[PDB]
Formats: C-alpha cells, structure tokens, sequence
C-alpha cells in the first residue's frame, strides 16, 4: 500500500498487508418482479451500477415500477426478485514491514457475491485485483476516487497471528507418515527432533 | 387467528387418497409468504358466520365503531336501490348500485389478526416431505437467497423495546361535505394531508379543511427485538453476530431479555441506512417479521393444569420416593454430594412469602453457599443449576463488575427514550443467580448482594439516577478457603475471606473439604473414568428425570401454600431453645462459623 | 335515542339520567348523615362558600341501578360524558353570578388497571389512574386561544378563536371600504394565552412483571393545576390516555409513524389514610398561593368532630405511652425503648424561627448499632413507608453528586436542566442510610452541613445557591468483625471516628443475649404469624398528624433547672477518661438532644407545657439507649449478666 | 422495496347545508330536469 502509486492505475496488482476493518454484508437488488391483479400478469426490470463491468458504459438510471402501462397497481413479489451480496474491506501495511515511527498507508477493496466473507479483522492477506479510478474528480463543478475491485483474496499465516497454517498432503507424504508409525520408537525419534 | 400449515398438509394429502386433484399450496405459502396473508384475510371475510350477542354496554370501544360502520354500509345500498327504483329508468341492479356508491373497505371493518405457524418436522417426516420452515438457522446462514421466505431462527434475546402505537391508516374528517378520508402509511416518515380529496369537495370550488380524528385511525402494537448467536454456533475464532425482529398484533410482550427461543418469521428488506459515500447500487437492510414464538424452557407462571400435565405428574407420583429421585436427578455425572443436592432442590422449589400486615413482607426463597478445596466440582454444580432453572444466570467474580450487576443508563434507538438496562441481578428476577469465585469480588459488588439477600431491592444514588430496582432473586455462591486448602490448625473464620455477617444471611452453608480416604477414592475414580468412557451415568437401577418433567413437577409444587398448626409450632420452639443453648459454648471456644440467630429459625 | 356517531351516548338520555341521581342518592350505618339527601348539601355548601369545582368520586355510581350504564360510558368516552355532566350542574344550581360561572367535575376513584406499560393501543382516549414520585417540572408555557390581527393599511383589528389547534388567518380585510389581499399582521402580546406545564413521574405500580426496570411518564396539567405538585411528592393522579405524532426535525413538516404517549390529568390526590400528612411548617406560602389561585387540591385531611372526640378520649388514657409505642410496629417483637425513639422521632421537636434571621429546627437523628441478625432493617423499611417524603440509600452505592445535585440532558427539549438529589428530595421527611460504616469519607463529608444547619451550598457550573434539606437521619451500622465484643470499648467496635459519633441524638446498642424465656416468647411470636390491644394504622397516623399540626410546646423554669443540672452531671462524669477514647465524650449537642426529646414528649399527650417529667424521661432514654446502666466507667466494658430483655 | 399507498373515502355525516349555487346542486338540478321535464305526455329527453 505504500509503493502503490498513480502510475499503476488500470492494471492488475498484488497487495500485501493486514485487514483492519470489514463492513456488514448487505443484499443488492438486480431484478425485481411484480404482479397486476387487474390483468393477471407479471412484470420485471433490471438494475446495474458502475462497479460490475470493467469498461465504462453510458449510464441507464431506470426507476422502480409501481404502476402498469395502463395504470394498474402492482404488488411487489419479494420472493421472486434476485438479490446478490456486497461487502467492503480496508487493507493496511503489515507492522513488521512498515517503517518505524511513521504513519501507515491503506487501500479499499470491494468484494461481491462469493468472495464476501473470507476474512476477519486482524489478518495477514494478499489481494489481487484492478486498481480503478471512479467518477469525476470535481471537474463537473482532493482528486479521483481510487479502489481495488477484488478478484482474488488469499489468507496468509504469520508468527503470532490468528490465521492457522495448513498444508496439502500428498499421497507420497501419507505413505511416509503411515510407514513411520509401525516402528516402535516413534516417540523417541519425534522427541529428539524437537529443537 | 393462527394458521397451521400442518392442517394444509393433511387437507392436500386427503385430496390425494380420494383421488381428486389439488395444488402445492404449502411451498407457495413458504416461498412467497407476504401475499397469502391478504389472500387468506379476504377469503375469510367472504366466509363469516353471524354474531349472536347483541352489542351491550360491556363491549370494547373498538367494537362499537366496527359494528356501527357495517350498519352505515348496508343503509346506503338500500337507500340507493330505493332511489334507483324511483325513476324507473334484479341482477344488473346490484352491479349498478355497487359502482354508484362509496363504502368502507374491508380493512376498516375487520377485527382479527392472522399469523402462520411453521410446518412441524414430525408431520413432514410422516407424509415424506422436507420442512424448510421448522429447520432452525443461525444468524450467519441467512443470506440474500432467503428474502421473502418463511424461516425459523435460533438465538438469544439481547434487547426488547416497549410497546408503542404504529399508524397504518390515518383518518380525517371534513366539515364542508361530511365524508371521511383514509390515508395509508407504510414508511417510517409520512406527510399529512391538508385539503379535502372527497368527490363533493373535489368538484365544488370551495374545498374544506382536514382534521385528524385519533379514535378512527388504524393502529398496531409494535415491538423490536435483537437476537444474537448461541456460543455453540459461532465458528472458531470469530465473534457472534446479530439480527432484528419485528412483532405486531397480539404477539407483543411475549419475548423477554435473556431467553433462548425459536422464532418463525418472514424475511423482508428495508431501505438502506448507511453512509452515502459507501453506497454502490441498490443496497438494502433485512428484518424479520414474527409469526410464532417457541421457548426452550417454559416459565412457571404460565402453568395451567391440563390433562397431559395430569398424566405425567400422576405417573411421577405413583412411583413414590420423589424427594430422593429428584435430588439424584441433578447432575447425575457428579459423584456423591447427596445432601448438597437435597438442599439444591429445595432452593429450586422455595418457600412461602408473607404479607404480615401493614404491607410488610418476609421473603420465602432460600440462599445457599458452597465452600471447599480445589477440584470438588462446585462450578459444575453452578452450571447445572443455571441450566435447569427457567431464569438463571452464571457469572464469575471480576468479569461482571459495576454496571454489569445493577443497571445502566442508555438511550433507546427505537423509541428515543431514556431506559435502564438490566444487569445479571435484574435478568434473574424470579430465578436463580449463580456467582463463582465469591471471595474475589469488589466491596461495592458485595454491598449489592448484601442488600438483595436482605430485602430484595437495589438502591442507587449516582449522577442521573435515584431509583430502587425490584430484584426477587435467589443466590447460589461458591468460594475457596483463603489459603487454598483448609487449615484445621486455624480457626474456621480464619480460613474464609468473607465477613461473618454475610455468612449469617445464607440459609445453609456447606463446607466441602478434601480429606484423602483410600476407600472412597476408588469409588470416585470409577465414576469419573466410567463417564469418560461412556457418555452416560453408571447406575442401571435408577431413572434420571428429564429436565422438562422436573420443571413441571416444580411448577405444580409451587402452586401450593401449606400452613402451620400449633402442634408443629411446639416442636419448632423446643428445637430452637436447645440450638440457642448449644451454639454459645461452641462460639466461645472459636470453633463455629456462627452463633445461632432468629434467621436460623426463619430458615428452618 | 339519538346516538352520537362513533359512540353509544344519547345526550338527553344521560342528562336526565344524571339529574335524578344528583337529586337523590343512597348508600355500620348512621342516621345523621348516612340517611340524608347527600349531594344537595354538597352543592348548597359549594355555592355558599363561593367555589367552582365539584369533586366526583366514581364507584358511587356502580351501585345505583340507573347510572350503572354511565359508569361504563364515563370510563370509555370521557370527552363526551364530562360536557353532559357540567350542564347538569349549572342547570341544577339555578334550580336551587350563577348565570356567568362555570362548573367542573373531577373523577378520582377509577380503579383496576395495572400500570402504564400494560396498556395497549386499544386503550387510547380512556380514563386511568397513576401513583408515583415527582422528579421534574418545566416552567409555565403560554398556550394561545384567541389571536389578534391588525390591518396595516386601515388599522381594523380582528380576533380569531382556536379550533382544535388551528388558527385561520383572514385573507381579505373585513371592512367594506378597505378590501385588500393579504393585509393582516399578527401582534403576539395582544393575544390571549393559557397555562401549560409538563411533569415527569416515576411510576410505582403494584404488579411488576419479571424484569421491569423503572421508567418515567409525562403528564400535562392545564390552568388551575399549576404548581400543585412539587418534586419529592407521592401523589395519585387521574387522567386520560393520549397519543401524538412528532416532527422528525425542525426544518421539515414531516412526521414520525411511531407515536408518543402521555396523560391528561383531571384530578390530583395528595393524601393517604395510611401515611402521615406533610409538614405545614415547610409549605407556608404554597398554602397562601393555592387560595389566591383557586385550586381545590386538598393537602391536609378532614377531621370530623366524632373522630376528634375519639382523639381526646384516647389521649386521656392512662397507658398512652406504652400503647403508642406498642402500635408503632405491631409485628416486630422488640424492646419498647427502641420503638419509643422512632415514635418521638415522628413527632419531632418544636421548630423555632428568630425575627432577626436564624433558624432552629427540631429534627431527631438516630443510630442503630449492634450485632447483625437483628430487626434493624425492618424498622428502616417501616419508617420509610409511614413518612410522606423519603429516600432509601445504601452505604457503598452513593456519590456526593448523587446526594446533592446534577445536570442532565432532557430527551424532549435536548437542553440541560438541573435535577434534585437524594437529600434535597427528603426535605421534611426521613432519610434512611443503611450500612453507614461502609461509606467513604468523601460521601460522609456532605452530611455534616445537613446535620448542623439543615442546608446545602452548591458552587458548580451553572448554580451558586443554598438549598433547604430539612430531613431526619436514621442510620444503621455494622460492628467490626463477627459480633459485638463486650470486652472492648464501643469506640473500638464501630468503624466510625469518635467525633462523628457525638452528632447523633440517640445511639442504640442492640445486643444479643441467650436467655430461655425471651427466646420462648420470640419463637411463639414468630410462629403465630404463619397461622391462617393496639391502635390501627389509620388512627395512629391521624393522631400524630393532629399533634404535629396544632399544639406547640414551650419550656418552663422548673425544666431549665433540671436540664442544666443534667448537663453538668453528664460532663463531670468521665472527666478523667477523656484523653483515652473509651466512652463517647459529651458535648453541647447532647444538651440540645435533651431539649428536643423533652419537647417531643410534651407534644405527645397534647400539652403546651414541658414539665419536669419530660426532662427526666428524656435523660432516662438517653442513658438507656447507650446501655449506661451496665457499663464500667473505667474500662468501657458491659456486664452481660446485667443486660436484661 | 415497498408499494404505493392509497387514499380512499366514504360518506358519514351531513356537512353544511347546501347553497343553491353549488356545482353539485347544479348537476343534480340538471339531472332532475333531464328525466322529469314533460311536454304533453311524453318525456322527450329520456327517450331521446
Ligand atoms: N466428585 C466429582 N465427580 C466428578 N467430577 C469431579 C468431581 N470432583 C471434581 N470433578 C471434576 O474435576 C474438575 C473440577 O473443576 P471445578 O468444578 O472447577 O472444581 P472447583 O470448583 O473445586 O474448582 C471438573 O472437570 C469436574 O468434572
Ligand atoms: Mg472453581
Ligand atoms: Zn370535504
Ligand atoms: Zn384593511
């Protein structure tokens, strides 16, 4: 987060640091379905925003339908609509790689749908994603709004930290682990190898 | 009106053995439950019997207006049929009159409520169906896929708000025309109407002014509850999460703080309330709409003697030996200590409270204290007795200090009022409080326990507070001797940290020492090592009463008030005389925890 | 049978139904007042006295066959029923100024109900009653009824009447000559206003469901009932149950869907049969103001002459002193010396006012030291519940700020207001401090001024003033260690500085001895209570209030001689045992204690003269409390063989 | 994600007595005229 500058915007990057805060997982409305009792018909609509497509589009600000093309009143069908989850997290440079006595640097990561609940505050993490500039930096009237749209989130383990360490076991590894057992001095061999 | 879906299942499975056709109404009710409320509501208005009690003077204020409006309804239909027959311009006449006239809609003439009762698992396992509704769920597991469905939750209640009115339809009266305007509200903020929207006023240039009529309006009873995860559901290393529940109608005042419950509700969205700068898309918040509440431990107040409570309390007694049977049914994995468990059962049952006259009370509830050397299972007994009681709290010495015992001042998010949040002592009112490591508490905390055990009220005089809390609680306490082990070389009170005046308030004081005995140790070890090998107790000639059946017998016992005669009084007087004569010689030589007092007679 | 829409009321029906009952009412029954035409005496005496308010009890009507209907109708539609009930009066009055004077009724016996928090939304616009303690009240607020408009082009003045809260501002001048659009201006000080006050009440219900922390309620009192309630008062209130929508914020005209609740008070009751009457010596000017304001809220109770005859019949009894001491706590088997101190504390000494400034008060202060496992705790509770104003405090649960005063934020107006403390709320009452020995030196500091001058001085941010705290102190202390040790002196048994021990009028050493006939009597006493002469509560409280109200004792020379002799004798004792703190050294406060106790004993028995018997009894009591009839004046030890029950 | 609230009405009481130059009274007088006015013995306008 300290060596990430304005010359790396619009490129895929890997960032190291510590997770300092996570927000509440909220639903996001995509498609909404309705019912008209005067015609027995169901209607739908779609919604989109700027944080779902990597390229810039022309905005379409559609509205929430309460009324039919003739004027019939519509009932909202909450069970038939589609919702997708959302979360935001903040990353900061790890305390044992940061310069002593100096204030730290941080970066915002946006996660959606399946990557929404993978970490907790106070974790070592590695994130990969696109470093995006958003909106207009006051030219319609500080600078531009910058954030990472996450695609990969890796938990990492370090000494004196709440993330556990696990390894993938190969069948070859299993064979040695199981072979060692039969010999009746397992305790001594494992004990003498402890520091 | 409580709708049970186990009824709907029986009806649809009856339309299948006889061979007719049907529809899958249960799944449609489950996955889109917010429409079927109104479908059912109007279907039931169409099917309605007649009243058979002429309105009298002992009927509610609401019913007078509801009855009046139906008469006013029928009057206008008859009136207009006559007037239409007058000009002579029996089926199309109805369709003419229907459209020509203005009537009170169905909603402002109903008086009943409609809730849905989840699909029982027992019924779904009989006809071979999979019950998504009666399956409980954590707070983490409820995601965006679950919006608009009928679901059940399992959690613990942290806060409950008061009862306040929620407006659903506002009523207005126009002096110019004499009509009545009804405005619908479904937001948290609304804008009142100003001018008339009647047909007459809408036509004529002169339009009347509106005023609010409080009595005619549509009001509902509203409460909002916070529910938290159980300890056994939180993943490894994370913190428990929360959720919001809403309650309307006659289901209010049913949840209280500190309860473990299963709530049936409909999962529905609400508008976003976060920071604008952090908004990306159409984000929404979630809440739960309560329909049916279950409690895992039934309270003693509710006890009403029906015929199945008769059946099982009538079997319990037919096998006799109830006192020992239910004394050994407390923690059947802890070896020994029968006399301690006999005292525990009596602390669970209690005594009799006496309004002596002048409005002065005697307490009728017993306080027990346990002392002993390390590793004698005192804390396990406290945990068990807190699991058996309907209301019961477990607390440790220094982790619950200050406002965590008595009460705190906070502002209510929902009602915008200044409330008092209760501590452990206020959560256990009409229950049992369990304190561990009694000797380590602060002096301030010990004063409160003193007061609660003497008169059952807590007095607070601090900045912003001058009140008296009503705390009817029984105290169970555990403590170690001052030097770890008991020193028989030292005096009995030299081994206990607490003052003797506190120990004079406990009804029964048990001292649980560990003197090594070769023989008894092999019977204790047998029990413990057996327990660690089999997850059951080691006795095959003894039945452990289930906690529910114990709660039932204790409630029925608590619904009785025995009284004392003169012959039994003689005995008590005579025993007290001799005990008072003997205690002095022991206390003179410094070999007693306490000289006999009147409080010993009250305890007896 | 015309029925008012939305109700079941017929106006003519109820007016005629009401006038027959008002002209004929019936009811251990007398033949002097229990069998006479009742309410025409009430009306005639009202018009004779020059009074405007009729106070109407409620259950009167649930017996008389006709007006039973009207009771249910009054408890459901208070708005429409009370306008019917007034027209009956002003019709009935001329039937017997009375063509331009307005009459009012005030129901005060509505019953049942189980507290504010058990009421549902279906109980809106209903009549309910409340009991509790008052904490705060905002100053008077002016409410507009008639408005004043001036035409700024023609100077024509118009007046408008408020209609259910709304004012209609004319658009066109009314003059036929000057007809302008929008020429009307509002002049605020030319308008007619009325009074409004807001009270905050700490509700004290009878049924408290499991786990209810105390809460507070808002009450609106209009017109006559202004300044009729003061903080610290225990009252009973009748009123209507309302709801109102509030605006989200000042700028927007938007409202909140969740409603706000309060009570419209109609009647206020400041008496109780089972409690004592307030001290008139502390509310002299409120009595004068009530008459000037013509509010008929009655503070003291009525005494008929049969009952006053009973008073002197009993006051003539030979064993008055024992009887009174016995009926104080009729369920606490205890020494009569302990009870006599509480009895004389209730009467209190004579309050004296100097005309050059300088006030002497007659408040008694008592300390109950002694072993635990005694009935001290019940005495404090019983005294809390018999005195009109009081607060109960624990030892290690109080702060100086919590006892004196503090600043708080009002959730309604969002401003900062001043609120009373424990000791100021106890003005003219009893304050009970339990576990006095467990209290910090910072908190014990504030009591010195209250025990010396009966005031408090506060110099904090926002307030610099002196407050009145005219309260009695009743304290209980725990001895050091397990039990009281007769082998040590008293100064070594109680953890309290010896100089502080001398500020109390009476010090009671409650000792426990093992003796077979005392134990037998106590056991029989206690066991008799779990089965199924004395003065009942009502008569005791009535007698005490009468004595505290009328008589005033003054001392004579024969008493002065004995007082001086006794003080000199007490000081001369232990003159050598002063350097070593064995016994409690005597000071001038003991002289003042003898004065106060002599005056209280004189007040009992209804005298205006303190004779020698009073001083002898006072000195007897002072010595008997400290157990000076068994103490060795050299070592400070008690012979328990001589301490008899 | 909620719906549209409604406003609806129903007659209850007699308002202020009707002025003859009211619009509704004009409509009612003209509706009486249509179905009442006679010339000879035929009700011309209803038939028309
Ligand atoms: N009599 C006993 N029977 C069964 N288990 C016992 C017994 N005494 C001690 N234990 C076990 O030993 C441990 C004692 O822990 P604890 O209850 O905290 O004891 P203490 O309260 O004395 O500190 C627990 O695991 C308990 O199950
Ligand atoms: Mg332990
Ligand atoms: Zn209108
Ligand atoms: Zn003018």
């Amino acid at each position: 987060p300290r060596t990430l500058t304005a010359q790396h915007l619009n490129k895929l990057v890997s960032v190291e640091g510590i997770v300092t805060k996570t927000s509440l997982v909220r639903p996001k409305l995509i498609r909404s379905v309705h019912y008209a009792a005067k015609t027995g018909r169901f209607h739908y609509r779609d919604y989109t925003d700027a944080t779902t497509t990597l390229t810039t589009r022309i905005p379409t600000p559609a509205i929430y339908p309460t009324e039919d093309t003739e004027g019939n009143k519509l009932t909202t069908e909450y069970g038939y609509s589609t919702f997708i989850d959302h979360q935001r997290i903040t990353v900061q440079e790890m305390p044992e790689m940061a310069p002593a006595g100096q204030l730290p640097r941080s970066i915002d990561v946006i996660l959606d749908d399946d990557l929404v609940d993978k970490t907790k505050p106070g974790d070592r993490v590695n994130v990969v994603g696109v470093f995006k500039s958003l909106g207009a930096g006051g030219m319609n009237q500080i600078g531009f709004k910058t954030l990472i749209l996450g695609n990969t989130v890796y938990p990492l383990h370090a000494r004196s930290t709440g993330v556990a360490a696990r390894q993938m076991l190969t069948d070859f590894d299993i064979r040695n682990i199981n072979k060692l057992s039969k010999k009746k001095d397992i305790f001594d061999i494992l004990s003498q190898s402890l520091a | 009106v409580i709708i049970d879906l186990d009824d709907i299942l029986q009806y649809q499975n009856e339309k299948f053995l006889q061979g007719t056709q049907a529809d899958d109404l249960v799944s449609a009710i489950q996955q889109n439950a917010n429409h079927f409320t109104e479908l059912f509501c109007r279907a039931i208005d169409n099917n309605m019997p007649l009243p058979t009690k002429e309105i009298d003077y002992k009927d509610d204020v609401l019913d007078v207006i509801l009855n009046q409006r139906r008469l006013r309804n029928e009057r206008m239909l008859s009136d207009r049929t006559n007037e239409i027959r007058s000009e002579n311009l029996n089926d199309a006449l109805r369709e003419v009159v229907e459209d020509e006239t203005e009537l009170f809609p169905p909603n402002l003439t109903r008086r009943y409520f409609l809730y849905f009762k989840p699909l029982s698992q027992n019924c779904a396992r009989r006809y071979r169906k999979k019950a998504i509704s009666s399956k409980p769920l954590s707070v983490r597991q409820i995601k965006g896929d679950f919006l608009g469905q009928l679901i059940t939750v399992r959690g613990i209640i942290t806060r409950v708000s008061d009862v306040k009115p929620a407006v659903e339809v506002i009523a207005y009266t126009c002096d110019q025309c004499g009509y009545e305007v009804f405005q619908e509200v479904n937001s948290r903020t609304f804008t009142p109407l100003s001018e008339c929207t009647s047909e007459e006023c809408s036509q004529n240039q002169t339009k009347g002014q509106l005023f609010m009529s409080t009595r005619a309006s549509k009001f509902s009873a509203f409460q909002e509850c916070k529910i938290q995860e159980l300890s056994q559901q939180v993943p490894v290393g994370h913190i428990p999460r929360s959720l919001n529940i809403h309650v309307n109608g006659t289901l209010v005042r049913s949840l209280s703080p500190g309860d473990i419950v299963d709530v049936t509700g409909i999962f529905l969205p609400a508008p976003y309330t976060g920071f604008k700068a952090l908004k990306a898309g159409l984000l929404t918040e979630t809440y739960l709409e309560a329909q049916f509440v279950r409690q895992h431990k039934k309270k003693f107040a509710s006890f009403s003697l029906t015929s199945d409570v008769e059946e099982r309390v009538m079997e319990l007694i037919t096998s006799g030996d109830v006192y020992n049977r239910l004394a050994k049914s407390i923690a059947p994995e802890i070896y020994g200590n029968l006399d301690v468990k006999k005292a525990l059962l009596l602390l669970l049952v209690g005594g009799v409270d006496k309004r002596v006259g002048d409005g002065m009370k005697i307490r009728g509830d017993i306080n027990v204290c346990l002392m002993g050397d390390p590793g004698v299972a005192k804390s396990q007994l406290l945990k068990a007795i807190c699991k058996i009681s309907p209301r019961g709290v477990y607390t440790t010495g220094k982790g619950s200090s200050g406002v965590g015992l008595t009460a705190a001042v906070m502002k209510d998010p929902v009602t915008d009022e200044m409330i008092l949040e209760g501590g452990a002592l206020v959560l256990a009112d009409n229950g049992i409080c369990c304190i561990d490591e009694f000797d380590k508490m602060d002096e301030s905390d010990r004063t409160a326990i003193h007061e609660v055990m003497e008169q059952q009220t807590i007095s607070i005089s601090k900045a912003g507070i001058n009140t008296t809390l009503n705390a009817r609680t029984s105290i169970l306490a555990a403590a170690n001797p001052l030097y770890g082990r008991y020193n028989p070389r030292l005096s009995p009170l030299d081994n206990i940290n607490l003052p003797a005046a506190l120990l004079s308030r406990f009804d029964i004081l048990f001292l649980m020492l560990d003197i090594p005995s070769r023989d008894d140790d092999e019977k204790l070890a047998e029990h413990v090592t057996y327990v660690h090998m089999h997850n059951k107790q080691p006795d095959l000639d003894f039945t452990p009463v289930e906690p529910s059946k114990m709660r039932e017998y204790i409630a029925y016992a608590k619904t009785k008030r025995p009284v004392m005669s003169e012959a039994v009084n003689d005995y008590v007087v005579q025993a007290y005389i001799r005990l008072r004569q003997d205690s002095k010689r022991e206390m003179d030589s410094k070999f007693s925890f306490g000289q006999a007092t009147p409080r010993t007679l009250l305890g007896i | 049978l015309r029925i008012i829409w939305g109700t079941n009321v017929s106006i003519q029906e109820c007016t005629t139904n009401f006038r027959n009952f008002l002209m004929s009412f019936k009811y251990f029954i007398n033949n002097t007042t229990d069998e006479e035409l009742y309410y025409i005496k009430q009306l005639n005496e009202m018009r004779e006295l020059g009074t405007s308010n009729l106070n109407l009890d409620a259950r009167n009507l649930l017996a008389y066959k006709q007006t039973e209907d009207l009771y249910h109708q009054l408890l459901n539609y208070p708005q429409e029923v009370i306008s019917i009930m007034d027209q009956t009066i002003k019709d009935c009055m001329v039937s017997l100024e009375i063509e331009t004077k307005f009459y009012k009724v005030r129901p005060y016996n509505v019953g049942s109900c189980k507290g504010m928090r058990e009421l549902n939304p279906n109980d809106i616009d209903k009549l309910i009653n409340l009991k509790g303690l008052v904490l705060r009240s905002t100053p008077v607020i002016p409410d507009m009824k008639v408005a004043f408009f001036k035409c700024n082009v023609c100077d024509h003045t118009m007046a408008v009447e408020i209609d259910r809260g709304v004012i209609q501002e004319p658009a066109r001048c009314e003059r036929i000559d000057c007809n302008e659009p929008n020429s009307m201006s509002l002049i605020h000080n030319r308008c007619s206003f009325a009074d409004k006050q807001v009270i905050k009440l700490q509700e004290t219900p009878d049924f408290v469901p499991d786990g209810q922390t105390p809460h507070s309620i808002s009450l609106c009192v209009y017109d006559e009932l202004v300044d009729s309630c003061r903080a610290g008062d225990r009252i009973e209130v009748t009123g209507t149950f309302r709801s109102i929508p509030i605006r989200a914020n000042s700028r927007q005209r938007v409202l909140k869907s969740l409603y706000k609740t309060y009570v419209d008070v109609v009647h206020v009751k400041k008496v109780s049969d089972k409690r004592l009457d307030v001290d008139t010596s502390t509310i002299e000017q409120e009595l004068m103001q009530n008459k000037v304001d013509h509010n008929e809220v009655e503070e003291v109770r009525q005494i008929t002459d049969q009952d006053l005859a009973k008073i002197r019949e009993v006051a003539a009894r030979e064993d008055l002193y024992s009887l009174l001491a016995r009926s104080i706590a009729p369920s606490i088997y205890e020494l009569e010396d302990v009870k006599k101190g509480i009895l004389l504390q209730l009467f209190g000494g004579t309050n004296k006012t100097f005309t050059k400034g300088g006030r002497y008060r007659g408040d008694i202060n008592i300390l109950l030291c002694g072993d635990p496992s005694t009935s001290k705790s019940q005495i404090l509770q019983y005294v809390h519940k018999i005195t009109p104003r009081g607060v109960y405090t624990s030892g290690k649960g109080s702060s100086a700020v919590g006892l004196t005063a503090y600043i708080t934020r009002d959730v309604d107006t969002k401003q900062l207001v001043l609120e009373s403390g424990a000791l100021v709320l106890s003005d003219g009452g009893v304050c009970c401090i339990d576990e006095f020995d467990k209290m910090s030196d910072s908190t014990r500091s504030v009591l010195h001024e209250v025990m010396e001058q009966q005031t408090i001085s506060i110099a904090k941010a926002g307030i610099i003033t002196t407050l009145n705290a005219r309260s009695s102190i009743l304290a209980s202390a725990n001895p050091i260690g397990s039990r009281y040790n007769p082998n040590l002196p008293v100064t070594e048994n109680i953890d309290l500085p010896p100089p502080l021990l001398s500020r109390f009028d009476l010090v009671y050493l409650v000792l426990d001895k093992v003796d077979e006939k005392n134990d037998r009597e106590l056991a029989k006493h206690l066991t008799n209570l779990y089965l199924e002469d004395v003065l009942p509560v009502e008569f005791l409280t009535m007698y005490i209030s009468y004595a505290k109200e009328h008589i005033h004792p003054i001392i004579t020379e024969a008493a002065k001689t004995e007082l001086v002799r006794a003080y000199v004798g007490m000081r001369k004792m232990g003159d050598d045992s002063r350097s070593d703190e064995k016994r409690i050294t005597a000071t001038t406060r003991q002289l003042e204690s003898m004065i106060r106790l002599a005056e209280a004993h004189a007040k009992m028995k209804l005298k205006n003269v303190v004779e020698l018997e009073d001083v002898q009894e006072a000195v007897r009591l002072i010595r008997s409390a400290i157990k000076d009839y068994a103490t060795d004046p050299k070592t400070g030890k008690i012979d328990m063989n001589l301490v008899q029950t | 994600s909620f719906d549209r609230p409604e406003i609806y009405s129903a007659p209850v009481l007699q308002g202020e007595s009707p002025n003859d130059d009211d619009n509704t009274e004009i409509i009612k007088s003209f509706k009486n005229f249509i179905l009442e006015f006679r010339l000879d013995s035929q009700f011309i306008y209803r038939d028309q």
